[PDB]
């Protein structure tokens, strides 16, 4: 599974 | 043996000619087996390893639309740099985003990685702590105290800890077939005389899993990198790889030399010398 | 920060409405819900950045939600029925971390089939009994607001001209004058207490005010009555020692 | 399929704890947990989320079990204003699901705590015209009940607690009202 | 803009028999950034029915992807890999070699 809340830089 | 997941993203903005270019892929080992290209047809998440299409559609449904949300996310981030580094739209520019997962031979964590690229320079990485940060620049200085306001260690350590420890795990157990394997290296000689006076012995290793892998040639059992040629370890296309180390010698002294070979589906490193 | 408008809104049943949210800015995902009374609220749909990525299976077709800017998002219900009355909560989220999913104010709609049903509140207010003052020395105003629909009102009390929070409770939510019928009116209760020589002091004055939102401006209106439009309406009282 | 389970309905003594709880039955210990407040017509309010570690904050705490399979929201000490409905909600976010899945909640009602008893009705004229009349029910304590009558006619309204600021003095009320003559005050919360 | 060479090699699936089912791989590696022309040549000439990996990368952010295709070599075929980039100023060609 990926990570779902991938952080904006 | 150990085994990991890894998760690569690629979004490339191609100013004017449309939207930016994004690429996400997911690897077991060497395995592929997830895609996701925002320029295709499907719009989906696909399949690329026969062992993952087992998985139902609320799977296939979930994937694609994370995946989809980096897509969004990687768009903003290309316009978020040029900002930070004070950048003109004209130009092209690349990012890059890796994370995934380490399981020793017990299948229990091993580490976490969330690191981050910028035009093929490391930008942002979380350190092995899975706790805190690594900036490069003033920029990613700016992202570091964005991502610690936020706390995005929290989860992501979770995830990187949990979720993708547990998922590795049961990749490994769906897809044991393909991922436990370890297919040794099928390995020969070849000799081409350049000419009179000299001659090129090509030290082959074909049809091998996983990648990993060490060819060295030694001049009466004493290493030589002078004159040697390693190419790039690459894929066969099937699942396997192939590697080749060559050497160009004065020709009568054949027998001189030896290429020793390093797999971890060897036993012990089987060493080569001219018939 | 998240900004809703409009607050209230009654529509006639066939006819076409949209919503509109300003979510927090620097926040990535926004979202709509809804909420009938006395439930939990119901997803509809979620943008990340101006890409709807989950619709709700039950709710859309005629519901319709963009986000064209990545900032700003409409929904728009074309040919509205009776069924779509709730009240639509906008939401925010800052897209990573704890990403925190804040609420907006809501858009409370009401679909009817007739606009006749409408009307404002008859408010009236009460004087405190006489044998209350002298069992406690302490005076209870009552304030009633009968015969308004929907139950659309905000109640206040004024003192002397300024708007007062203490000495007053408002019953919790409206009670139907017949809770039986299809779209009942509805009515309103709230009590402001004073010491007994506050009343009995004939300088003060003492106002009940309840707020009520009903047909906009340009709403078709062709009835005998005053059109029930957005409006205040009071019940006023004076100090009385005899 | 991330959902929650909670008590529907919880009284609480002003000033005291408020300990509400929350079973995260099916949700994934890797997910956000979060708690919202909400009374009549108004937005849901924030108040915590939950990971791992407890939390605390300036609104309230939250102690979350080994397992973290159950929560437990706790407002120190009550007031009057923290009577709303309380929703605990859990992330399916490691699926591809950014929705939360609300329950009915838990309707924490907090009793303010009556010093002196003194249950009573009264009647009040009618302000500016009219001969119309309504019965006041006051003074009493939190324990007390009240119905709808059953005359069609008579309306009784939810009891509701006032608060004089200005003189530390809190009391219960609960108004009355009908088209007739025939009424009385006496009779209007005597059938209780 | 760390800008860096693609690195390429032109080889068979399988052991390369003189009419026999084979594919044909071209793997280009270390380079940046993605953009990148590649095209395997019969005879000097592009063939068609050409499928590429998925873009990925390795530990140092260069990316890698294998172009290849079905084919059948008889004893005559010139078979080849043209190769553009940014880091080219002109396009490479890297011929296929039966022991290479």
């Amino acid at each position: 599974r990926m990570f779902p809340n991938a952080p904006y830089l | 043996g150990s085994h990991s997941m890894r998760y690569f993203f690629t979004s490339v903005s191609r100013p004017g000619r449309g939207e930016p270019r994004f690429i996400a892929v997911g690897y077991v080992d060497d395995t592929q087996f997830v895609r996701f290209d925002s320029d295709a047809a499907s719009q989906r998440m696909e399949p690329r390893a026969p062992w993952i299409e087992q998985e139902g559609p609320e799977y296939w449904d979930g994937e694609t639309r994370k995946v989809k949300a980096h897509s969004q996310t990687h768009r903003v981030d290309l316009g978020t740099l040029r900002g930070y580094y004070n950048q003109s739209e004209a130009g092209s520019h690349t990012v890059q985003r890796m994370y995934g997962c380490d399981v020793g031979s017990d299948w229990r964590f091993l580490r976490g990685y969330h690191q981050y690229a910028y035009d093929g320079k490391d930008y942002i990485a979380l350190k092995e702590d899975l706790r805190s940060w690594t900036a490069a620049d003033m920029a990613a200085q700016t992202t570091k105290h964005k991502w610690e306001a936020a706390h995005v260690a929290e989860q992501l350590r979770a995830y990187l800890e949990g979720t993708c420890v547990e998922w590795l795990r049961r990749y490994l157990e769906n897809g044991k077939e393909t991922l436990q394997r370890t297919d040794a290296p099928k390995t020969h000689m070849t000799h081409h005389a350049v000419s009179d006076h000299e001659a090129t012995l090509r030290c082959w290793a074909l049809s091998f899993y996983p990648a990993e892998i060490t060819l060295t040639w030694q001049r009466d059992g004493e290493d030589q990198t002078q004159d040697t040629e390693l190419v790039e370890t690459r894929p066969a296309g099937d699942g396997t790889f192939q590697k080749w180390a060559a050497v160009v010698v004065p020709s009568g002294q054949e027998q001189r030399y030896t290429c020793h070979v390093q797999h971890e589906g060897l036993p012990k490193p089987l060493t080569l010398r001219w018939e | 920060g998240v900004s809703q408008d409009p607050r209230h809104k009654i529509t006639k049943r066939g006819q076409n409405v949209t919503f509109r949210c300003d979510p927090i800015s620097e926040h990535n995902r926004l979202y709509w819900y809804r909420q009938t009374l006395g439930q939990g609220p119901e997803f509809l749909t979620y943008f990340q950045n101006e890409a709807q990525l989950e619709k709700s299976r039950l709710l859309s077709d005629r519901f319709s939600a963009e986000r064209p800017k990545g900032s700003f998002s409409t929904l728009e219900i074309q040919r509205t029925e009776q069924g779509d009355s709730a009240m639509y909560l906008c939401a925010s989220s800052l897209g990573f971390g704890r990403d925190v999913m804040r609420f907006g104010p809501g858009t409370r709609l009401l679909v009817l089939e007739d606009l006749k049903n409408v009307f404002p509140p008859e408010v009236a207010v009460f004087e405190p009994s006489e044998a209350e003052i002298s069992h406690t020395q302490k005076a209870t105003l009552v304030c009633l607001a009968t015969g308004f629909y929907p139950d659309h009102v905000e109640l206040s009390w004024w003192v002397n001209g300024k708007e007062v929070h203490s000495g007053v409770c408002t019953d919790p939510q409206p009670l139907k004058e017949q809770p039986a019928l299809n779209d009942s009116r509805y009515a309103l209760s709230s009590r402001l207490r004073v010491s007994a020589t506050f009343w009995q002091d004939p300088r003060n004055h003492f106002r009940c005010q309840v707020q009520f939102y009903g047909l906009s401006e340009n709403d078709e209106w062709t009835q005998d009555r005053a059109k029930p439009v957005t409006q205040i309406v009071s019940a006023e009282t004076w100090g009385r020692a005899d | 399929d991330a959902k929650t389970t909670q008590p529907p309905s919880m009284d609480c003594a002003e000033g005291r704890a408020a300990n509400l709880p929350c079973n995260h039955s099916t949700v994934d210990p890797n997910e956000y947990v979060y708690w919202y407040r909400q009374i009549h017509s108004q937005g849901p309010q924030y108040i915590i989320h939950g990971l791992k570690n407890n939390e605390t904050n300036e609104m309230a705490s939250l102690i979350i079990t080994e397992d973290r399979k159950s929560s437990t929201l706790i407002l120190p000490h009550a007031t009057l204003r923290d009577t709303a409905v309380y929703y605990c909600i859990g992330g399916g976010t490691t699926s591809g699901t950014y929705k939360y899945i609300f329950g009915t909640g838990t309707r924490l009602k907090v009793l303010a705590n009556i010093q002196n008893p003194d249950p009573a009705v009264y009647q009040l004229r009618d302000s500016k015209s009219s001969d119309k009349s309504v019965c006041l029910f006051t003074d009493f304590d939190s324990q007390t009940n009240v119905s709808q009558s059953k005359d069609s006619d008579v309306y009784i309204t939810d009891k509701c607690v006032l608060d004089m600021r200005s003189m530390d003095f809190k009391s219960n009320s609960a108004v009355a009202w009908s088209n007739k003559s025939d009424f009385a005050c006496a009779n209007a919360f005597n059938n209780s | 803009m760390i800008q860096r060479t693609p690195k390429i090699q032109v080889y068979s699936r399988h052991p390369a028999e003189n009419g026999k089912s084979n594919f044909l791989n071209c793997y280009v590696s270390g380079f940046h950034p993605s953009d990148i022309e590649v095209d395997l040549l019969k005879n000097g000439e592009r063939i068609e029915k050409v499928e590429h990996s998925d873009l990925s990368f390795s530990k140092d952010w260069s990316f890698y992807l294998l172009y290849y295709t079905e084919f059948t070599p008889t004893e005559k075929d010139e078979y080849a890999c043209r190769v553009n980039h940014v880091t080219l100023s002109q396009p490479k060609i890297v011929k296929w070699d039966r022991d290479m």
